[PDB]
């Protein structure tokens, strides 16, 4: 029953996103069938079926635009017909959950062990950096949560709808930036010592850190700039999304580029780097921050990856398309599979810290030790 | 237009 009802919406956007009466007319068969397949219930699956006939006959005639019309028609009807989330919205809400409460308390800890050795030892200013973009960016899980809690309702205005979901965009690009910053140190450490003992202090880290924070806000402002707010009547209530209505072409960009400088072009250098690094160490005869870092690294690509393959694919897809439909329909997990990376820092340190007493004392000796 | 991120 509850699929059938997602059967007959699903191919009501097929109709509103219609090229032809072919379309529209096969988009109707698809709800007949299923509206019939799904007393007082039985009235308003009845006066929902006449409408698609009346519908089916316009598109039968050839009249795709009036077909259309009473397709809407019976969006009206849908209202006097158990709201229960989806699947993927549920896990999403489950991981969110369980991120915000590792993400805020770990990396609050480890902002604050860090924050000490600062202006002590370079890689605590690495290893702060980190897990500030990481606290930051679960800041704004509660209100996400929230929100698919409330069937997608957005109650928080078109400043929050810009901001809030642009934080995890910010920790994509903040994250892999300071990442990029940190193996470009681990590489010089190894390969070009002296390069770091004649350059290699706090005030450069600093800086390095502030243009990866400014290049990463640049990165994420036209995004920012292309999400609004939308008001729906049936039934009512007010959505926060992206909007490339009418530019299929910007949105593909988009996507594109977020592909190339946000995954595949890090990907590359960031292999490159470690291939270097390792093979240099595993030939000879530090490595307890080095396979942190690595550990940090891979799990940027890992919890990504999904966020990455469905957005690229959903781009080349026609908004009509059964698979862009379906995809959709994931975006929200997708998104709460790539926020792991928001609290998985802090639980890579804790592990790695069991193979060296009490849990910020463990931390210090994994992420303030001088090379 | 599509609510979230895509
Ligand atoms: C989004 C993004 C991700 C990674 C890159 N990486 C690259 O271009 C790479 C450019 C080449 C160097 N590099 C490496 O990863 C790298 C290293 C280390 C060793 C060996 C081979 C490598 F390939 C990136 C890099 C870039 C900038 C910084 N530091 C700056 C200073 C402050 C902010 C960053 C550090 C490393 C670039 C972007 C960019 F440029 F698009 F923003
Ligand atoms: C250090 C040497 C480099 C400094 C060079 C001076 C840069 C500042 C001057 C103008 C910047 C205007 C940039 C405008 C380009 C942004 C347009 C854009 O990002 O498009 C987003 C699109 O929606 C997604 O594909
Ligand atoms: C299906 C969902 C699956 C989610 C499950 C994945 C979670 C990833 C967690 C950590 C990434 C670690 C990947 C392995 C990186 C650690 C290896 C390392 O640290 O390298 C040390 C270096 O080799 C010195 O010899
Ligand atoms: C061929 C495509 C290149 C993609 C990576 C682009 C940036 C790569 C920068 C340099 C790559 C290898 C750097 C090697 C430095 C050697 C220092 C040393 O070996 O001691
Ligand atoms: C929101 C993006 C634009 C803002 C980016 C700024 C990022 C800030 C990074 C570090 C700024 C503060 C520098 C640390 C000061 C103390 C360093 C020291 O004295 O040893
Ligand atoms: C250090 C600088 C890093 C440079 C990274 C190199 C990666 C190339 C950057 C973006 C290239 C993406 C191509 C954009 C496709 C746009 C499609 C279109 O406009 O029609
Ligand atoms: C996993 C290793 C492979 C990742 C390294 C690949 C780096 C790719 C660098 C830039 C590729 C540019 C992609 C061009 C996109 C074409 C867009 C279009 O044709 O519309
Ligand atoms: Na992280």
């Amino acid at each position: 029953l509850e699929d059938n009802w997602e059967t007959l919406n699903d191919n009501l956007k097929v109709i509103e996103k219609a090229d032809n009466a072919a379309q529209v007319k096969d988009a109707l068969t698809k709800m007949r069938a299923a509206a019939l397949d799904a007393k007082d219930f039985r009235h308003g699956f009845d006066i929902l079926v006449g409408q698609i006939d009346d519908a089916l006959k316009l598109a039968n005639e050839g009249k795709v635009k009036e077909a259309q019309a009473a397709a809407e028609q019976l969006k009206t009807t849908r209202n006097a017909y158990s709201n229960t989330l989806r699947v993927p919205d549920i896990l999403a809400l489950v991981i969110f959950a369980v991120v915000f409460l590792v993400g805020v308390l770990g990396n609050a800890l480890v902002v604050w062990v860090t924050a000490f050795e600062a202006k002590r030892t370079i890689n605590a200013i690495w290893f702060l950096n980190l897990a500030v973009a990481d606290f930051l960016s679960c800041l704004a899980l509660p209100i996400l949560f929230t929100s698919i809690v409330q069937h997608h309702h957005w109650p928080f205005g078109g400043a929050a709808c810009s901001i809030l979901p642009s934080l995890i965009l910010l920790n994509m690009y903040a994250s892999i930036l300071l990442l990029a910053t940190i193996s470009a140190d681990r590489f010089l450490l190894v390969f070009k010592p002296i390069w770091c003992q004649n350059f290699r202090g706090a005030g450069l880290a600093w800086i390095a850190c502030a243009v990866a924070w400014g290049l990463a806000l640049l990165l994420t402002i036209p995004s920012f700039l292309y999400r609004v707010v939308r008001e729906e009547y049936f039934p009512p209530k007010v959505l926060c999304g992206v909007d490339y209505s009418h530019d299929k072409r910007r949105e593909r960009a988009v996507a594109i580029v977020r592909l190339v400088l946000g995954f595949l072009w890090p990907l590359l250098t960031l292999t490159i780097c470690y291939t270097f690094i390792l093979l240099r160490t595993w030939s000879r005869r530090s490595t307890k921050t080095l396979k942190v870092v690595v550990a940090v690294v891979a799990s940027f690509f890992i919890f990504w990856l999904p966020y990455q393959v469905t957005g690229i694919m959903m781009s080349f897809l026609e908004p009509s398309s059964p698979t862009f439909l379906l995809l959709k329909k994931l975006d929200s997990l997708c998104v709460s599979f790539a926020y792991i990376n928001c609290c998985i820092n802090p639980i890579i340190y804790v592990v790695a810290g069991q193979g060296f007493k009490s849990l910020p004392s463990l931390l210090r000796n994994v992420l303030t030790e001088e090379s | 237009f599509a609510p979230x991120w895509r």
